[PDB]
Parts: structure tokens; C-alpha cells; sequence
């Protein structure tokens, strides 16, 4: 009934959106030929909002693949599940926007932006009630982050009333790839803070400290990254695709967690997450799950909670539980510790069941927590921004192609006033 | 199947150990024989 | 996506008959061109059935290495058309190779690789081979890319030049011809890799521990960094990068353009039974000056940016976390401006052996390219030099001869010393 | 068969892996609990009905003992669950070296580069490329939008 | 319902709580895979107090191990019933401190006593309602005994409110390994009177005296001692694992033989303990237990009862025994020498019963009597520190890390008030 | 847990070749370099099967590294980690430590750096040297010197041989030595000394061995140093690793001069004769007889004893054993420490080498005390270096390599203090 489309850009978007529609076709119980192949019949009846019946039992996924560099698209279709995509939803251009801001979003965004408003409009009136928007992407690249944002201004300028989810990676000086992190990200953050309604915000040092630490994996490369980050998206809409006993949707949250409008930044966890060895001698109840959701180090970001106080916060479990012992057990983790949690907000978490497990875990749960110790990575941010900017290091390559300084202005002050109400409501 | 899966996962480990030290011990040979043909070339240079 | 690659002078095709070999060994194709009974799209364009040119020129002036690279065994491979070839050689002398023989040879270089560039779809830019020791690299090339400057402009063309020793010289008047072929490559080329003949020198003799090694290791080496840098482009990786990432990523001001090459892990065939590979060890191996493709100083000099290049089977943790041990330590020390002068990449093919060579076969390698101000020392020693003899007016009688005068030769000088003051105030 | 040898080739070597030995546990656990639901809530009950169970069973005759319960654990396990590159560089001799021979006195230098008959351990192990046959069978870039709309009110009542 | 944790600290601790482990299995019918195997329900009442549900009837012991040497955690998963703790309890360093009490109370617990204080609450929330924590170490080690010293410190200031006991080997100038044995054992001596809420002494000497004498055995390898401190810890907490006719928690027991809040040390005795050969020839009966027990021989510390006063005494009697027996034989015991026993207050002894006896005997007892003539090995401890202290001696490690000579002067003066105040009580 | 050793000298390499050849002998490795955890402390495993000791031999005269390059252990070590000169210091600490030194010590460190980044838990570092010759002493002084500089508060074991009294070599040692010590004092941070005269009357009386060669001393020196570091490698009953050295055996920050010894040395005929148990060994232990160091501690007070049990030992009569020796008055200790002993135990015995002289024993005891003795061999080695120095003798070779008169000067009054306060712990 109510419909998500998926959007994809960079090779940092791409390849977690192609992780993540291999995790929610498996959830669905169809095989990577396109069928379906499940035993319960309680798949069947919210597939909509992902798929779309082409040809007796032939699902094709609702999504739109954007890049500029050919293999990107040779990546995700070589690997499994990657023949479900339709070929007309893969707009694709040809030069390459390379890590730069101002490339990706007024040079190559021009002649390229068009043809994917064009196919995701094709997409978008085809069904029937949208729900809202899904968007993938990072913030240290070119074809990712401009690009991107820009489709969110159009979108948003299109469709105001409708809703908009971005997954954005975010640089951080332990794991730094491009040297330009600062540019690009200040410039998305100012331009999504007006456009977006919320967003998620990772970083691979959470990751990295996480698959270290919980998994005590040996090589993590990419592939388990993506599939936490596919977990995350799978467990934030499923509700939707899935009875419970209180159902929560994608707007009763977004409702739920914003008190002010600019005050729409997320940090994310998941839950249970143990080792190989320790999973027989761990225990299955929702203390556990709580107590494993709470913590500091479970989160998916680099922004140390106990730096700062929680605004709202919000859980969505699935399995088989009791409501009573949820309650309880948030109503116990407000009260032990009610320092980190905000004073005039009585009931700073939402709460939310779900009756179907992902398979092979009898029972999971998603953390959402709005937290105001996120402006500490702002603040990282900026202060490089302006060392960078105070002798206008790698700046002509943005100026020489039509960028101007003055919007850097706007940006820095934009992110200097945002983390300064952020301190404010601590 | 938890633990089937981990299983599975340690004997792959060990499958890829074994073939890497397989590999390890192939490419070794190579290099007396082209010590040897060096040799031959340059008692041929010196003769003539 | 394509690119084509451009030799000028002798050692420039020396450099793509090395790296021509390699490719070929790489991609399996035979010496004759055809497929014995898809990546190579980027590199040679297929021509009827089962045959593959390569997307170059070799152009010179002395025909003698030119004929013999067209005797050679690659007499199918190479285009007949493609190895240009002049009539009397420069000698030397950057007026000669600029003025009055490039006037006549260039024209044909254009419009070869105007239908070269026709024949491409994809361009992503140009590389360029030279040696600015000699007068053909330098006059004849310079002038080459400036009439590329003026036709394309907006396309990277990558310069790969060979800059002579401080103390290891093989001609006299080289530091004029270098001198004058900057004056140019300045303003021309978009971005420049630096490369001297004795660090490689010092490289085989301590490393590679050949105690007699000629030019055929150190074009077989410059092949290795090439084929290493391009892998991104050819083949898939975690994490790959294309030619357009260090225009922005390793450059950062409009006339500051030299990055400092180095390649790890350099290991002979026996040193690898004993050792182990693993990234913190071949990442540590490229920053230490014993291992610098330039012979320079970097302990002198602040990093700007630095790139990292990756073949073979590395993850992404563990490179990441010998960034931030790289980071951590206070030996090395980097701008004040840019807090994190790192850029990274990763490509799932391990670099591949050639048969007869003395580099070892390797699991995984690093190519490093990074940004200094060792470079600053660099041109203001050739500089001083280039003054010495400049000073009493030796040599100049040839290049006035062939038509110049001497305000091209104070204008350049001029224009070093403006580019020594820009290195001492980017250094602050 | 081949999965009895494979087992038996590891127990031979001391080879039994950390999730085997959970496993078997976890078994044990899953038959304490039938045991439980046999006999009721009671655990010692259980671990008895457990006990006359295994002494029920009449011995078969044997040669020796190892062997036999190695034989009887590998069934068990058996019954619960199964446990146990381009043709050019595959094979060298496919390529034609045919390399320019050279007069034996009169050597050049650039003639070392192509004179060299490469190996199979020379060839890479993998060689992950890239089709870009998807790509390729693409329009041009220049994609337009011609469209006329036709999309039905679908209102939310 | 009531719950005891574990925490082990340094190489003679793990071992000794190894062992420790090892025997409470075996008397509860665990075996070494963390399954039931035993033969009464009875065993399964009361295993909350040291175990917790994992997944269908899997037990896990509710301890924590915590050191800085890996060949401990080596010789612990070794042995039999290693692989019962739950890795995720396994918090451990990297260095050592070696011997040096200043290290592991200032440098190596600066960043691991976080980890450790986490475990510890990770494990204490898990539980309704504490009884008391277990800590097994000794005062001659750097590693064990300041990082204990720091943890007991840390877990004082956390939880006031639950009761504590702690167990310490303290060297003697007869069984004496290293060098810094009086600095160590003076400052932890120190912060153990207003830490501490009681400790149990322990030590070698005795052990080697009573396995000479009354086990006659010509190798007392390690394991023997750690056996006998094993059993004494599990006679100690059978009252809370069984129904008795007389009951008695460690509460009780704290409550009845400490007068004064800085008189927290006892001696240790059990019984029977006699050698192969002669326990055919002995009996089973309460008066032949009772005259083991007040032996003086049988203490497990370096200090003769009978050259002291008796303050308080302690009987903890396990099997199906005869209550006005148990009560006559205290009352003969406290009038035939009523000299070792203190003035102004009468009835010395505290008895309890116990209905369970421990598995292979029929008939167990243990002892914990509270004397002043424990105060002579005080001085035995302070005369070395003293001489020590002189010259400096072996101070540039302790002084060159941070600390300084004025804690050495407040635990002198700590340690000589200490002894005042138990020959004032004599 | 890992650690490096680094050999410095003429002595120092053949004392490495005894010990790598025990330590592969021990561990099964063969000589190859690959077995057909433990040994994670000396070698690194690289690739896949093959094993590199975690160590470098750095020398000027390089015949003794073109020998250990050209043994049976060729490749056993990785080709560059033997550091080889071109010329030799020639039993010149000035020209070991300023002409010569100045221009191969860079290259050790650059190498030690990376051998300790391959490294993750480094205990320390350990240095073989005989202070006697001229690289030994020269260069080595310089090495540790920038090694405290680069670490500092890493462990830094100084395993010397000091020149015997009335036994000597060379002539102009007792400049080297007086220089070297100059520099050992505040330096290295545990120092044992290990004379060549007392070795050969331990050969001479225990092993009946009338010719011996250094092939014998090093094989001891390294059984000794085995016997010390078989706790790091192979857990036991009671684990003692290095940093306890420092904290229980030093009682001053100048005071860092440890006496050594080991028990049982018995040979194979001898060893089916004489029982082996504590008791017997741990009397063994304290005789001049068997000290590889030519000194009296009857003339002198323990401070503070070590003991290094292996094999079969178990804690009780070890500890019957030091309490009967606590209690013996032949020897007394110092009235600061009462408890001046500190034990060992691991379960492995040390084991025995084909073409060696030990049996296959049971048991046995390595001892490490610290007493005045030390003082009086530093005075003894003092009034010949000033009978040396009173003349100008040999002098003039240390002034023409570029030193002057001065740090002589203050060698000697350094001594002088060492003496002072050698004399004022004594009492
Ligand atoms: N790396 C490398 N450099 C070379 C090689 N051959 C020549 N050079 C360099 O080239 C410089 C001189 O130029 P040449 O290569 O002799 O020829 P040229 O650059 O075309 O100049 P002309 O001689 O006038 O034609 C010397 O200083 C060398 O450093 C080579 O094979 N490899
Ligand atoms: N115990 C023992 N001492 C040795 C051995 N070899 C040499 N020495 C001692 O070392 C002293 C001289 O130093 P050497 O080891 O011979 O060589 P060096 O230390 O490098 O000094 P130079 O010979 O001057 O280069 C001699 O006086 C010997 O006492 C040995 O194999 N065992
Ligand atoms: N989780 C995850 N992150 C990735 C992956 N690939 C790249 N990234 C992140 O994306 C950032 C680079 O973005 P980039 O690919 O250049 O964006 P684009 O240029 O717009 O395509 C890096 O900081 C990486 O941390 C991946 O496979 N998984
Ligand atoms: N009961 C018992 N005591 C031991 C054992 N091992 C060592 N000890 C005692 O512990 C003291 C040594 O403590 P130490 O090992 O330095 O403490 P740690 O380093 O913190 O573990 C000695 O005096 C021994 O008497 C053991 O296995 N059992
Ligand atoms: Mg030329
Ligand atoms: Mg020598």
C-alpha cells in the first residue's frame, strides 16, 4: 500500500544499496533469479512497497542506480541479485565528477540530474499512495554527495509532502579517504539541513571499531560494513512490510523523534551484534537486547553519547516478545540514568514491536537515538573547514568552474549557528 | 545453523590456507632455470 | 573510459617499450597482437578480429631507436603510422628541438593523435613520457603540449618526466634545457610526476641489490609504478580511483604541480621467502627517503597531500589503521593548512611479474605519490647551477645561433626564482 | 563416502574445530531437552530415561572400538547435517611466443624486453576483469525526456 | 534469589578460582561442556547464586576474569572446565605490571579498570538483587593486588550498600617469593581497613604445614592448596546453596563476628582433613570434627590462636547433624579454656548447620574465628617495611612512577594504629 | 610477549650462534628455517612455514659474518639483518665510538625501528657484548646510548664479559673497560657480568673438559640465558618475566650489577652417579665453584637473590630449601632486605644438545644475586687502569683519533663514586 522507491549514488551508495536489496529480497523469500520462493504466505502481502509484479511471479526492485563511472554498474550487476534491476532505471552519464562538489553539482548535474528526475517521476506515479523516499549516498564524494543533494532540492521542491530518508557516511580524520572531506561535506550538510527531512548519519570508524570490538572479525572488509548498514535500513522499515502488535511508520517516527525542525539528525545502532564464539554462551531476553543498545560503543557513529544529553530517542524490535517488560525496561534505563536524557521532555524514547524476526535470530532490535552530542562531529568538521579555508587551500578548482565563495560563507555560518543551538537545547 | 554456518566458514578458511601454501610452494622453481640458461648465454658471449 | 599514452625523446619510448611489454605480459595477449584461442579496452583498441594496436605514438628525431623499436619483436603490435619519426636529431639543444626542427614534425604528431582521440570515446586524458636532460624531450615536447593545451585544455595530461641527478649528470647543457623546458611545463601540463636517475639507481643497488643494473631495470620499474597508478582504470576494485583524481586530490594551488613518486615493496627474489608481507610494514617502506623515486630530503619538507595506490589483497582496516599510526607519529609532519593529507585506493589484482626481471612476484603493493617542499631544494640547486655557467655566458653562442637571445633565458631564470619564492611561502 | 574420509582424515590429525565441539554440545543440550519433555520438568529424570536409553541398546559384535564409535559419531552427524580464469591464462602453451632471433655476437640492448618465454606459475592466479558488455550495449548519453503524462488520481480515501 | 559474583585477579588467583570453579561444578553436576549430568533435583534450586540461563539449560559461571599475563589465560583454558566462562568476561591487558604495586594501581589501571568496572556492571544489572561480590587475590603480587586494591576502591564507591568478601594470600618471611613483599602487603593492608567490608587470610606457610602433618603428601604441587582454599570457599557460601536447620548468610556471619567496623580479618580451618591411610581408622563424629577444628595447627594462617584472645568464633557445619550435640560442644569448647576467649563478651561462637554435605564425605566443617593474635603477623610485615623504609630501599620504581613518600607514612601509620588498637582489645 | 637480542662484537656473534642453534634445537625448527605460539617470542612467522629469529649481528670486521652467512644456518636468518663493517675498531673505544661508529650505527637503528614495528607486545631489548674488545665496547656504547634516547623505559638487559684479572687477551683493555663503564652505568638498565676464567674452572672441575674452547662458554652462556628466558617462552607453575629484574633486583638507580649462576653443570658420566634433587642444586648454587664470575661473596653481603627453577620443581621444598639457606650462617645478607630471595619455577627442563657436554637432567637452577663483590672487581680493574694511565701509555692513539684527556679524567672519578658507593651500601 504505502511505497518506497530507492536511490543510489556514488560507488559508496551503490554498493550498500545493492547490499541491501540482497538482504530484503532474501527477507522476502524470492531467489536471485527474480521468483518467488518462500514458504510463509505473510511475504506476500507487502511486497508492493519494494517490488512490482512484471511477469508471473517475476519481482523487479523499485530502484534508480546513478553514477558516472561504468564500474560501478559492472560491480553491482556481476555480483548476486544484481539481474533483478531494471535496465531502463540504471541513468547513467559518462565523463565523471571525480571528488568534486561543485562538479557534481552544476557541470555533469545539468545534463545528467534531468534524466533521473525523468525515470524516478516514471517511477514515482506508477504506483499508487507514496509513503516517501529512500536515498543512499555519501558525503566525501563528487557524483555522491552533489549530485545527490541536488536530486534532494529537486524532490523536495517536487514532492513537499512527501517524506525523504538519505543514509550519509561522514568523514572522520581516523578513517579519511579524500582530502577535499571538508568541502564537500559542509557544503551537503548546509544544503540538507533546509531539504531533507531527516537523515541517518554513519561513519566507517563506528563501523571499523564495531566489527573489531562485537564481531572480533579478522578481515571486515566492505561486504559485512554494508551488511550492518543493510540490517539498519531493513530494520527501520519493517514495520511496514509486517504486522505487530504497535506499529510505528516511517512518519509516526520522524513525528516521534523531531522536536524542532533543524533538529533532524540521527545516530543509529543495531542490536544483537556478538561474536562468533560468545553467541552460545549469550542469553536471549529484552534486558539483554536493552542493555546491548544503550551502550556507548554499540552506536554506529563517532559521537560519544556520554559527551552530551539524548533529545529523543526511539527502538523498533521484531520477534516474539511481551509489551510490558519493553515498557518497563525503558522506563528503568530513563530513570538509572536520567542525567544523560534532556529534563523538560518527560518519556524521551519511543518504543515500537514488530512480530517478524530477520531470519536466524530469534529476536533483533534498531536503535534511533537524537542525541545533541552530534555537534561535536560538526564542530570537527567546521574547524577544519576553516583551517582549510582561512589560505583558501584547493579552492580555484570550485571558483574556476563557477562556485563562489560567498556560498562558503553561508555554508560555515550555516554549521557554526546549527551546532550552536545544538549546545543551546543541552 | 548458527553454528552449521560457522563450521562451514573455518573449513572454507582452511581450504583457501591450504591452496595459498600450495601456491606459495609453486612459484619458487622458476628462477635456477633461468639462472642456468644466463650462464649458457654468457659462456656463449665469451667464446665468441 | 580510455587513455592514450605519448613518448618523446630517447628515453621516453625506451619507458613504453618497457611498459608496452608489461601490459602485454599483463593482459595476455601475444608479442605478434591477437588473442590466443576485456579491461585491454582502455589501453588498445580492437581492430577487425582477434588484433589489438595500442593507443600511442613514439615520436623522435634520430631514427636509429625508432627503426630499432620497429625491427624489434613488436613489429606487428605497433601501428606503422603511430612511431613518427624525424630527420636529424636535436642534439641537445631545447632551440633546436623548439624551433627549427619541432616546426615541421609536430603538425603530424597533431593530427595523428586528432584521429587517435576520434577513434576514443571515453577519453579521460593524456600521459606524457620525457626527458628534460635532452633537447628533443624538451623543445619538441614542450611545444607538442602546448599545442595540446591549446586544443583540448580541459583533459589532464599526466607529465612523467626525468629530471637530471645533482651529482650523477650525463650531458652539460642540461640544466638549460631544464630550465627551459619548466618555463613551459609550469603553465602547461595540468599534473607533473617527479622521477631522478639516481634514486633508482641507489634503489637497485641496496634493494634490488643488482650491483651492475643498466637502463632496462629502471624502465621496467617506471613501468611497474605506471601499471600499478593505472590498474584503478583497468581493473574493479573495492575502491578505485580514475586519471581525474589528482587533479584535485594531489594539487593544491594552480603552479604547484610536482608530486614525489615512490613504489614499496622493492624486493628481490630471494629477500621474499624470508620476509612478510603485510600493509604496515610496505606502508612504513613508503615514506622513508631510501625508498623515494626523486633523490631528495623529505625530512626537510612539509607534506601537502599524499595519495596512496593498492594492488593485491588488502582490506581497507588495516591500511586505514597504518594511515592513522603514519598520522600519529611526529617523524614525518604535514601542513598546517590540511589536517588530513591522505588519499587512498585499492585495486583487487596483485601487481604481475615479468619473465627475466628481478623483482620478485609480490601479493600486494603500494604506490605512493605525494606532495612536498623537497622540490623547493630541488629546483633552487639545479638553479644555482643553471646560474654558474650561465654567469659567463657558455653554451649560449649555439642557442643564439639557432635564433634565440637572451631574454628567454632571464625570463626563465626569473621565473624559477618566482616559483622558489611561491615554494618558501607555501612551506609557511 | 567422501565426507566419512574427510572427517576421519581430520580426527586422525587432532583436527576437530571449535564449532564442531559446540555443535555436539548443542546436540546434547537438544536431547537432555526431549529427555525433559519425555519424562517431565525434572532434569534428573531426564539425564536417567537419558541413561537406560543408551543401556538398552544390544551391542553389535566388533574388531575394535575406536574406529566404531568414530564410525557411529560421523552417522549421527550425518543424519543431523552435511558437514564434509580465460583459457589464455590458465594454460601457456596456448600463446605463441614465435620471438625475433638475433645474431648470437651482435646483441642490442632493447632486445631483452620481448625474449622471454613465460611460465604457468609466471601467469596470475585470478583474473577479476570487467565486462562491460552491459555498458556498452547502452544508447549514447544523450538521453531525453518525451513523455506525455497519463498518470491516474489514486487520491487517498 | 540472592546472587554472588566472581572476579579473579593475577596468576594465583585464576588458578585458585579455577579450581574453585571446578569443584562448585562438580558438587552442582555441571559438566565441563556447561551441561546438567546430575542425579537430585535438589541441584538446581539454588544455582542462580553463581550461574545464569544461556540458551536451554546451558550454565555459565557468573564471573570475571581480570590479569595481565596470557599465559594465565593459557593455563586456564587448558585445564578441564575452561571453556565454561564466557569469553566476553575475559577482560585483559597487554603489559603486566610486574610486581609492582605502583604500576598496577596507577599506570596499567588507569585505562583497563574502565573495561573492567564496565564488565562488572554489565554482569551485576543482569541480576534482581546482589548479596556480595567475591574477590580471590593476594597482598604479595604487584598486578593482582593493586589492581584488586584499585577495583575493590571503585566498586566501594559504586555499591556501598552490598556486602564483600576478599581473599588474600599474604606472604611470610619463612615462604618468601619476591623481594617487595612488605610494600605491597602494607599498602594493600592499607586500603583493604576502609575498603574491605571483611577478608579471609590466607597463607602458604600453613598449607605446606597442614599437607605435611595432617595430608602427609611428599609433592603439595600448587594444585593441592588451591584445593583446599577451593573447598573452604564453597563450605564458606553453602548455606545460601542448600537448606540447613540453621541458617546463616554471609550477612549473618559478617554482622556476628565483627565488633568493630576495623576488625575485618580472620583465620581460616577446616575439617576433616586427614590422610588416606589414617581415614580408615578415624570416625565421624562431632566431638573428633570439633577438636580438628580448634586445633591450632589446622589454622591456615601464621599465627597461633593460643598466643592471643579469642574475640569471636564461627562454626559453618554441613550434613544431617544433631543440633544439641553441635551446641554442647561449643559450650565445653568456650568453659574448659575460657582464657583464649575475651572477657566482656560471652558466648564467643556463632554455629550453624547445613543439611547438605559436600560430595565423597559425610561429614564437613569450617571454621572462621576472629582473634587478636592475628596482630603478631602485623608486626612480622611492619618490621620489614620498617627496615625497608630506612635506608630506602628499593623506592626509586615507586617514587619515579608518580607516588610519593607520604603514603608510605599514612600506611605505616595506618598499620601501627591498627596493631595499637588489637593489643588494646587483647 | 617479544624480544630482541642484538649481539655487538667479535664474542657477542659466536655467543648468538650458540644461542639461535639452542633455541631452533628446542623449539624443533630446522635449520631450513620451518617446523617439520611458543616461539612467537624469538621468530616471526613469515608467509607461510618459514621462521626468522628476531635478531641482527652487527660487527666492522666481517669474517665471522661471511662464516655465519656461509654455515649450516644460511638460510636460517634474513640476508640483511647481518650488519657487517668494512674495517675493524681494532681495540680502539675511541675509534669504536667516533670514527668508525658515527657511520654504522644509523643503519642498526633504521633496522631495530622496523624489527620492532614488526613487533606488537616488545618486553624489552637485550644487548651481548665483551667489553674488552673494541666494537664491543666502542659502538656499543653509542647503540644503547641512542636506544635510551629512542625508548628509554623499555627493558635493556647488558649481558657482559668483563676481562678476568689475571687472564687476558689484550692490553689496553682496561681503557675500554673504564670508558665502557663510563657509559653502562647510566645506560643499560639490568647488567650481568660473565667472566671467561671462572667458565674455565667450571669446565675444568664440573665438565672434566682439559682443552676447552669457546665453543663450550657459549654453549653454557647460552643454556644460562635459556634457562632465563624458558619463563617467557613456555608457561609454568611460577612465571617470572624480564621487567621483574628491575623492580626486584635493582635496590639503586646506580647500583645495576648482577652476579649469575647456574646448576647443575654435571657431565653425562657423572650425571648416572650423583641424584638429582633440590636440595643438593640449590647448595650448588652459592659456592664460589660454580659463580662465571672470578669473586668472593664471602668478602660480601647479598642484597637480594634470584632463583630460575626448570623441570620437575615443585613450590615446597624450594621453599624448605631457601629457608634452611635463611637460615645458615655461612653466608649473610644485607640488614635492609630480610627477604633477599626471589624463586622461579617452569615445568619444561632444559634441554640438551648433540656435540654439547650437559646430560639429560632433570632439573636445574639458574641464580642471580647482587653483593659487594662487584665493588672490589671494580677496584681491582681500577688500580691497573690508573697504573695504565699514570705513564700516558697508549694514550696517544686515543688523542690522535680525535679525544682528549678530559673524559678520562672523569672515568676515573666516576669509578671513584661507583666506589663510594659501593663502600656506603655496605654498610
Ligand atoms: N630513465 C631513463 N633515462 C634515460 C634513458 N636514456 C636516456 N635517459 C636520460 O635522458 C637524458 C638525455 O636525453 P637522451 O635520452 O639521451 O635523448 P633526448 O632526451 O631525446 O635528447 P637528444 O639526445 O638531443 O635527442 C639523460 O640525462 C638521461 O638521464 C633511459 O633509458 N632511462
Ligand atoms: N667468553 C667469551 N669471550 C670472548 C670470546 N671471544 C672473544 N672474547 C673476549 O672478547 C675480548 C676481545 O673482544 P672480541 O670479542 O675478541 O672482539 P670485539 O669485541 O669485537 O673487539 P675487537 O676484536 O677489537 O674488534 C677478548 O679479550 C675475549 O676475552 C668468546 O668466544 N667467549
Ligand atoms: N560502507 C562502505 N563505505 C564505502 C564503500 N566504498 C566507499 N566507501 C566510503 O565512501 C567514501 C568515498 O566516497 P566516493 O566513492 O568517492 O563517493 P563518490 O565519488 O560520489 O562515488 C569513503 O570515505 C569510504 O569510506 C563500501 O563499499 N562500503
Ligand atoms: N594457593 C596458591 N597460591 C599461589 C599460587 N601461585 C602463587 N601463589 C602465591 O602468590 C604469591 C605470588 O603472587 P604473584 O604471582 O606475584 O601475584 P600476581 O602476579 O598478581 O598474580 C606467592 O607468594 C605464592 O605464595 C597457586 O597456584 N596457589
Ligand atoms: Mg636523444
Ligand atoms: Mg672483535
Amino acid at each position: 500500500m504505502r511505497e518506497i522507491v530507492h536511490i543510489q549514488g556514488g560507488q559508496c551508495g551503490n554498493q550498500i544499496g545493492a547490499k541491501f536489496w540482497e538482504v530484503v529480497s532474501d527477507e522476502h523469500g524470492i531467489d536471485p533469479t527474480g521468483t518467488y520462493h518462500g514458504d510463509s504466505d505473510l511475504q506476500l502481502e507487502r511486497i508492493n512497497v519494494y517490488f512490482n509484479e512484471a511477469t508471473g511471479g517475476r519481482y523487479v526492485p523499485r530502484a534508480i542506480l546513478m553514477d558516472l563511472e561504468p564500474g560501478t554498474m559492472d560491480s553491482v550487476r556481476s555480483g548476486p541479485y544484481g539481474q533483478i534491476f531494471r535496465p531502463d532505471n540504471f541513468v547513467f552519464g559518462q565523463t565523471g565528477a571525480g571528488n568534486n562538489w561543485a562538479k557534481g553539482h552544476y557541470t555533469e548535474g545539468a545534463e545528467l540530474i534531468d534524466s533521473v528526475l525523468d525515470v524516478v517521476r516514471k517511477e514515482a506515479e506508477s504506483c499508487d499512495c507514496l509513503q516517501g523516499f529512500q536515498v543512499c549516498h555519501s558525503l566525501g564524494g563528487g557524483t555522491g554527495s552533489g549530485m545527490g543533494t541536488l536530486l534532494i532540492s529537486k524532490i523536495r521542491e517536487e514532492y513537499p509532502d512527501r517524506m525523504m530518508l538519505t543514509f550519509s557516511v561522514v568523514p572522520s580524520p581516523k578513517v579519511s579517504d579524500t582530502v577535499v572531506e571538508p568541502y564537500n561535506a559542509t557544503l551537503s550538510v548546509h544544503q540538507l539541513v533546509e531539504n531533507a527531512d531527516e537523515c541517518m548519519v554513519l561513519d566507517n570508524e563506528a563501523l571499523y571499531d564495531i566489527c573489531f570490538r562485537t564481531l572480533k572479525l579478522t578481515t571486515p572488509t566492505f561486504g559485512d560494513l554494508n551488511h550492518l548498514i543493510s540490517a539498519v535500513m531493513s530494520g527501520i522499515t519493517c514495520c511496514l512490510r509486517f504486522p505487530g502488535q504497535l506499529n510505528a511508520d516511517l512518519r509516526k517516527l520522524a513525528v516521534n523523534l523531531i522536536p524542532f525542525p533543524r533538529l533532524h539528525f540521527f545516530m543509529v545502532g543495531f542490536t544483537p551484534l556478538t561474536s562468533r564464539g560468545s553467541q552460545q554462551y549469550r542469553a536471549l531476553t529484552v534486558p539483554e537486547l536493552t542493555q546491548q543498545m544503550w551502550d556507548a560503543k554499540n552506536m554506529m557513529c563517532a559521537a560519544d553519547p556520554r559527551h552530551g544529553r539524548y533529545l529523543t530517542a526511539s527502538a523498533l524490535f521484531r520477534g516474539r516478545m511481551s509489551t510490558k517488560e519493553v515498557d518497563e525496561q525503558m522506563l528503568n534505563v530513563q530513570n538509572k540514568n536520567s542525567s544523560y536524557f534532556v529534563e523538560w521532555i518527560p518519556n524521551n524514547v519511543k518504543s515500537s514491536v514488530c512480530d517478524i524476526p530477520p531470519k536466524g535470530l530469534k529476536m533483533s532490535a534498531t536503535f534511533i537515538g537524537n542525541s545533541t552530542a552530534i555537534q561535536e562531529m560538526f564542530k570537527r568538521v567546521s574547524e577544519q573547514f576553516t583551517a582549510m579555508f582561512r589560505r583558501k587551500a584547493f579552492l580555484h578548482w570550485y571558483t574556476g568552474e563557477g562556485m563562489d565563495e560567498m556560498e562558503f560563507t553561508e555554508a560555515e555560518s550555516n554549521m557554526n549557528d546549527l551546532v550552536s543551538e545544538y549546545q543551546q537545547y543541552q | 545453523e548458527a553454528l552449521s554456518k560457522e563450521a562451514a566458514d573455518e573449513a572454507a578458511e582452511l581450504a583457501f590456507r591450504e591452496r595459498r601454501r600450495e601456491e606459495m610452494r609453486r612459484y619458487r622453481e622458476q628462477l635456477a632455470l633461468m639462472m642456468e640458461k644466463e650462464r649458457e648465454e654468457t659462456a656463449e658471449r665469451d667464446a665468441l | 573510459r580510455e587513455v592514450i599514452s605519448i613518448h618523446i625523446g630517447q628515453a621516453g619510448i625506451q619507458v613504453g617499450n618497457a611498459c608496452w611489454e608489461l601490459y602485454c605480459l599483463e593482459h595476455g595477449i601475444q608479442p605478434d597482437g591477437q588473442m590466443p584461442s576485456d579491461a585491454f579496452n582502455t589501453f588498445f583498441s580492437e581492430t577487425g578480429a582477434g588484433k589489438h594496436v595500442p593507443r600511442c605514438i613514439f615520436l623522435d628525431l634520430e631514427p636509429t631507436v625508432v627503426d630499432e623499436v620497429r625491427t624489434g619483436t613488436y613489429r606487428q603490435l605497433f601501428h606503422p603510422e603511430q612511431l613518427i619519426s624525424g630527420k636529424e636529431d636535436a642534439a641537445n639543444n631545447f632551440a633546436r628541438g623548439h624551433y627549427t626542427i619541432g616546426k615541421e614534425i609536430v603538425d603530424l604528431a597533431l593530427d595523428r593523435i586528432r584521429k587517435l582521440a576520434d577513434n576514443c570515446t571515453g577519453l579521460q586524458g593524456f600521459l606524457v613520457f620525457n626527458a628534460v636532460g635532452g633537447g628533443t624531450g624538451s623543445g619538441l615536447g614542450s611545444l607538442l603540449l602546448e599545442r595540446l593545451s591549446v586544443d583540448y585544455g580541459k583533459k589532464s595530461k599526466l607529465g612523467f618526466t626525468v629530471y637530471p641527478s645533482p651529482q650523477v649528470s650525463t650531458a652539460v647543457v642540461e640544466p638549460y634545457n631544464s630550465v627551459l623546458s619548466t618555463h613551459s611545463l609550469l603553465e602547461h601540463t595540468d599534473v607533473a610526476v617527479m622521477l631522478d636517475n639516481e634514486a633508482i639507481y641507489d634503489i637497485c643497488r641496496r634493494s634490488l641489490d643488482i650491483e651492475r643494473p643498466t637502463y632496462t631495470n629502471l624502465n621496467r620499474l617506471i613501468a611497474q609504478v605506471i601499471s600499478s597508478l593505472t590498474a584503478s582504470l583497468r581493473f574493479d576494485g573495492a575502491l578505485n580511483v580514475d586519471i581525474t583524481e589528482f587533479q584535485t586530490n594531489l594539487v593544491p594551488y594552480p603552479r604547484i604541480h610536482f608530486m614525489l613518486s615512490s613504489y614499496a615493496p622493492i624486493i628481490s627474489a630471494e629477500k621474499a621467502y624470508h620476509e612478510q608481507l603485510s600493509v604496515a610494514e610496505i606502508t612504513n617502506a613508503a615514506f622513508e627517503p631510501a625508498s623515494m623515486m626523486v633523490k631528495c630530503d623529505p625530512r626537510h619538507g612539509k607534506y601537502m597531500a599524499c595519495c596512496l595506490m593498492y594492488r593485491g589483497d588488502v582490506v581497507p582496516k588495516d591500511v586505514n589503521a597504518s594511515v592513522a599510526t603514519i598520522k600519529t607519529k611526529r617523524t614525518i609532519q604535514f601542513v598546517d593548512w590540511c589536517p588530513t593529507g591522505f588519499k587512498c585506493g585499492i585495486n583487487y589484482q596483485p601487481p604481475t611479474v615479468v619473465p627475466g626481471g628481478d623483482l620478485a612476484k609480490v601479493q600486494r603493493a603500494v604506490c605512493m605519490i605525494s606532495n612536498s617542499t623537497a622540490i623547493g631544494e630541488i629546483f633552487s640547486r639545479l638553479d644555482h647551477k643553471f646560474d654558474l655557467m650561465y654567469a659567463k655566458r657558455a653554451f649560449v653562442h649555439w642557442y643564439v645561433g639557432e635564433g634565440m637571445e637572451e631574454g628567454e633565458f632571464s625570463e626563465a631564470r626569473e621565473d624559477l626564482a618566482a616559483l622558489e619564492k611561491d615554494f618558501e611561502e607555501v612551506g609557511a | 563416502a567422501s565426507n566419512f574420509f574427510a572427517y576421519y582424515a581430520t580426527e586422525k590429525a587432532g583436527g576437530k574445530g571449535e564449532a564442531a565441539k559446540a555443535l555436539d554440545a548443542a546436540r546434547r543440550l537438544a536431547q537432555l531437552n526431549e529427555a525433559r519433555t519425555m519424562a517431565g520438568g525434572s532434569l534428573a529424570g531426564a539425564v536417567k530415561l537419558v541413561r537406560e536409553v543408551e543401556s538398552a541398546r544390544p551391542p553389535e559384535p566388533c574388531v575394535d572400538a575406536a574406529q566404531r564409535k568414530l564410525y557411529n559419531a560421523f552417522f549421527q552427524s550425518w543424519l543431523a547435517g552435511d558437514r564434509h580464469l580465460p583459457l589464455r591464462f590458465a594454460d601457456v602453451t596456448t600463446r605463441k611466443h614465435n620471438p625475433k632471433q638475433q645474431h648470437p655476437v651482435y646483441q642490442t640492448s632493447n632486445s631483452i624486453y620481448g625474449a622471454k618465454a613465460p611460465s604457468q606459475l609466471d601467469m596470475p592466479l585470478s583474473y577479476s576483469s570487467s565486462s562491460q558488455a552491459f555498458t556498452r550495449a547502452f544508447p549514447v548519453t544523450a538521453a531525453k525526456n518525451s513523455c506525455m503524462v497519463t498518470s491516474v488520481t489514486r487520491s487517498n480515501v
